[PDB]
């Protein structure tokens, strides 16, 4: 007998206040009653559990469920109060490792742990909570009673506490032989090298009786897992890794539902399949909370074209670069791809414009190039070398100009069009010798109705009266007004803040169509100087009286 | 060597904050800080039974290639039981005032055994490919408010000696940072300042001329429309600050459809006005002053040319600090980097004030800002911000 070296419990306590689960035994059959005790039995036996004594006062429910299968019988334990009682554990493995981030290693291992919630032990003070009653037969008896004495499977504890006991003995062996690489998940152990198979599967074995040192299960048997290994929804090969098989739905009518589980199916597809998007689907969902509820369609046809050719992505390389590149979609979407060489893409993504009011292409870009980033530093650990398709040229005017402070990291000009661009400038000074308009505009808030018009320097003049509109239709219209009938460089001259603050914040696509077509009117324009004044302190041609009347 | 008792503010859990993602070489830097800090004693590893977080990066300080360990207590600061030295206001009045780092005294301090649990940090692994190595502080960490609070009786005892020696020197400390004024005006008080320093081995900024800069109006012979429409909004603005400030009499010139190049002559009324206006801004504003129960506000705008700047303020319009910031520091092609730097010159300056740090009103989107601020930090401290999406229309009144 070889001594096993102990694992030390983790101290755990409940949540402040409260004095632990006192929850009442649901009634079983005779029949279940029965295999409960069989199952418990030998588990006292193994030492998983023990008897205990009528003093314990607390106690969590057990059921049976049955397999049909070897006419089995399996424990079920609910823990659901005691779960609620027991205090707050460490976060554990929020997130989930990204298979383009894994480097290639010549012989890879997986190794899965048995029982491995049962190897561990609990901490004694702790394992009063945890007890549970078989009801007697035809209730005669007092039922038998049990506390744990290792990690109950369904605890609140059992996953954070077998981690940190997992990653303790790993760690002396991990420093011992640093060639070898080991990742840590759930219950299984991913062990990669570019040994020769040879001592591979000799570390294997090695690693395999450090863990017996501390006397946790391991698969010696040939380990039935064997690549291609299908590990989180992720099919995995040697040299390339897919998402496994996507299964979109067909129905002549779509609930709610499914258009939420159709729209995340999507968006995995999204991170190895080009050119997916989900923009027609979220919008139908918006507005709806319930689950009981097409233009758009096409886009989801084209999915499925998408999704029927296969796709993969290839792992990370640290010696060669990394690069992202990115192109626009279309009506506020963007798709990227991350990739090391040409058409091996480590993986590929979209991005969507945020909910706003009015926008443009450069901002837009400028936000998926934050996530690519962020995202990547997540992966690999460092920032990718950027593919754009915008002119350095663009990207220096418009971040000299933007009233706000903006930083694209290392970038260069691809010329895939649709290409960004700036699609108007406004003027900095006056301009001598273009025709100056004062505009102004004003609605009356009880009859909706109101003016909007001109008055210019050379004479001219326009006031049009407006049926369904407010005070800030009308500051807009005026200027629409005065760009539609001034020449190709024209001085505009306003009080309203509402229009400027627009205007200020560079659009080249918006809400309102009125935005719109001042934009496409600015457009066309050579030269335009918009100037600010302030409203009823009688600066000349600031018509408040031909729009108010 | 007695641990002091701290406790958390009544009602109040320690923080549960979220780790963001590190870049490798940070991992790296942080991975060796902590190995050492370990065979220490300043940091001890644990487990899962502690569910408490605060977020960790790596910074290099100027003058220095190597990698600096930085904590974002802030969660943990407003948490933190209150701890009960009036503010020096000799220091803002002080020629010359520096800057000195005594956070690794802190290290020599034990931390009281229960409260530990409530600094626990997380190094992050690459593509959560192993679990974050969970530490937390033995002893007092740097960033914490607690950490000068606990101490300040020690460096009582260690500066006592310098203080009686040299009675117009003047000595604060905020956080981990210990600044020393001067009205010396010499560069022998940089060796001074060497003697400072030995002094602690044995146990350049300046205030501007103006706390607010005036509002300033143009000087012309020849004015055009535009140029007497932007005076007219500029005054207009500022007599929201000021009482008597008056447009009439040049909103008048503004009578009639003008072209914006048209040159239009003053009157003599209108030369008057302006004069008044002049003197109305030459005068201070009226009745500000700073309450320490309020919190302050700065916002900043971007001017062009690596030019920015900033009002501080604790009500609108009564402003406690204005001024510009401009460099030829090595950010001239990167927007972020400025903004970064310009945020911790205004902490400075607001520390030096007040002694305390003001919210920030950014001219940048978060998303933008989360991503890229932590690049360019390099001060022990961080003050708290939000995100301004509007243009400001006064941008060009401050310019
Ligand atoms: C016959 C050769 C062969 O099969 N090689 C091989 C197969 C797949 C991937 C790789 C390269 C990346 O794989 C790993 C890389 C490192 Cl450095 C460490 C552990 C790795 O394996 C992991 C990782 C994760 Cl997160 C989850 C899982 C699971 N399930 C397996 C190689």
């Amino acid at each position: 007998m070889v001594p096993i070296s102990p694992i030390e419990t983790v101290p755990v306590k409940l949540k402040p206040g409260m004095d632990g689960p006192k929850v009442k035994q649901w009634p079983l059959t005779e029949e279940k009653i029965k295999a409960l005790v069989e199952i418990c039995t030998e588990m006292e036996k193994e030492g998983k559990i023990s008897k205990i004594g009528p003093e314990n006062p607390y106690n969590t429910p057990v059921f049976a469920i049955k397999k049909k299968d070897s006419t089995k019988w399996r424990k079920l334990v609910d823990f659901r109060e005691l779960n609620k009682r027991t205090q707050d554990f460490w976060e554990v493995q929020l997130g989930i490792p990204h298979p383009a981030g894994l480097k290639k290693k010549k012989s890879v291992t997986v190794l899965d742990v048995g029982d491995a919630y049962f190897s561990v032990p609990l901490d004694e003070d702790f394992r009063k909570y945890t007890a549970f009653t078989i009801p007697s037969i035809n209730n005669e008896t007092p039922g038998i009673r049990y506390q744990y004495n290792v990690l109950p499977q369904g605890w609140k504890g059992s996953p954070a506490i077998f981690q940190s006991s997992m990653t303790k003995i790993l760690e002396p062996f991990a420093a011992q032989n640093p060639d070898i690489v080991i990742y840590q998940y759930m219950d299984d152990l991913y062990v990669g090298s570019d040994l020769e198979i040879g001592q591979h599967r000799t570390k294997i074995e090695e690693l395999r009786q450090h863990l017996l040192r501390w006397g946790l299960t391991t698969p010696d048997k040939k380990h039935q897992k064997e690549p291609p290994f299908l590990w989180m929804g992720y099919e995995l090969h040697p040299d390339k890794w897919t998402v496994q098989p996507i299964v979109l739905p067909e129905k002549d009518s779509w609930t709610v539902n499914d258009i939420q589980k159709l729209v995340g199916k999507l968006n995995w597809a999204s991170q190895i399949y080009p050119g997916i998007k989900v923009r027609q689907l979220s919008k139908l969902l918006r507005g709806t909370k319930a689950l009981t509820e097409l233009t758009a369609e096409l886009e989801l046809a084209e999915n499925r074209e998408i999704l029927k050719e296969p796709v993969h992505g290839v792992y990370y390389d640290p010696s060669k670069d990394l690069i992202a590149e990115i192109q626009k979609q279309g009506q506020g979407q963007w798709t990227y791809q991350i990739y090391q060489e040409p058409f091996k893409n480590l993986k590929t993504g979209k991005y969507a414009r945020m909910r706003g009011a009015h926008t443009n292409d450069v901002k837009q870009l400028t936000e998926a190039v934050q996530k690519i980033t962020t995202e990547s530093i997540v992966i690999w650990g460092k920032t990718p070398k950027f593919k754009l398709p915008i002119q350095k040229e663009t990207w220096e005017t418009w971040w000299t100009e933007y009233w706000q402070a903006t930083w694209i990291p290392e970038w260069e000009f691809v010329n895939t069009p649709p290409l960004v661009k700036l699609w108007y400038q406004l003027e900095k000074e006056p301009i001598v010798g273009a025709e100056t308009f004062y505009v102004d505009g004003a609605a009356n808030r009880e009859t909706k109705l109101g003016k909007a018009g001109y008055v210019t320097n050379k004479g001219r003049q326009k006031v049009v009266p407006l049926t369904n509109t407010t005070n800030q239709k009308t500051e807009l219209q005026a200027i629409y007004l005065a760009l539609q009938d001034s020449g190709l460089e024209v001085n505009i001259v306003t009080d309203s803040q509402y229009a400027l603050g627009i205007i200020q914040a560079q659009p080249d696509k918006s809400e309102s169509e009125l935005v719109n077509q001042i934009i496409e009117q600015l457009i066309k324009k050579e030269k335009v100087y918009l100037a600010w004044v302030p409203a009823h302190k009688g600066i000349g041609g600031n018509e408040q009286v031909d729009k108010l009347v | 060597i007695e641990t002091v008792p701290v406790k958390l503010k009544p009602g109040m859990d320690g923080p549960k904050v979220k780790q963001w993602p590190l870049t490798e070489e940070k991992i790296k830097a942080l991975v060796e800080i902590c190995t050492e800090m370990e065979k220490e004693g300043k940091i001890s590893k644990i487990g899962p039974e502690n569910p408490y977080n605060t977020p960790v990066f790596a910074i290099k300080k100027k003058d220095s290639t190597k990698w600096r360990k930085l904590v974002d207590f802030r969660e943990l600061n407003k948490r933190t039981q209150d701890f009960w030295i009036p503010h020096p206001a000799g220091l803002k009045k002080k020629k010359s005032v520096t800057v000195l780092d005594v956070g690794d005294a802190y290290f020599s301090v034990p931390l009281d055994e229960d409260f530990r649990k409530y600094t626990a940090f997380t190094i992050p692994s690459i593509n959560n490919e192993t679990p974050g190595i969970r530490y937390q502080y033995n002893v007092l960490p740097q960033g914490w408010k607690g950490s000068p609070a606990i101490f300040q009786s020690s460096m009582t005892k260690i500066l006592e000696p310098f203080k009686k020696q040299n009675p117009d020197i003047v000595i604060y400390q905020y956080m981990d940072d210990l600044y020393v004024g001067s009205d010396l005006e010499i560069g022998q008080h940089r060796t001074k300042i060497e003697e400072l320093r030995q002094h602690l081995l044995r146990w350049e900024l300046h205030p501007d001329k103006w706390t607010v800069q005036p509002i300033v109006l143009p000087e012309k012979d020849s004015w055009t429309v535009n140029d007497i429409q932007k005076l007219v909004g500029k005054l207009n603005w500022a007599s929201q600050i000021y009482p008597g400030i008056k447009v009439r009499q040049l909103s008048k010139l503004l009578r009639g459809t003008k072209a914006l190049t048209e040159v239009i002559p003053l009157t003599e009324e209108a030369e008057l006005e302006l004069a008044e206006n002049r003197e109305i801004l030459k005068e201070p504003v009226h009745g500000v002053y700073y309450d320490p129960s309020k919190d302050l506000i700065a916002e900043i705008q971007k001017q062009g040319q690596g030019q920015w700047t900033y009002q501080i303020y604790q009500e609108p319009f009564k402003n406690l600090k204005t001024g510009k910031y401009a460099r030829m520091r090595g950010a001239h092609t990167n927007d972020v980097k400025q903004l970064t730097e310009a945020v911790q010159k205004i902490t400075t300056e607001s520390i030096v004030i007040w002694g305390k740090t003001p919210k920030f009103k950014l001219p940048i989107q978060k998303e933008t800002w989360e991503t890229w601020w932590t690049e360019y930090w390099q001060a022990t401290w961080i003050p708290e911000w939000e995100f301004v999406n509007t243009p400001p229309l006064v941008k060009l009144w401050y310019q």
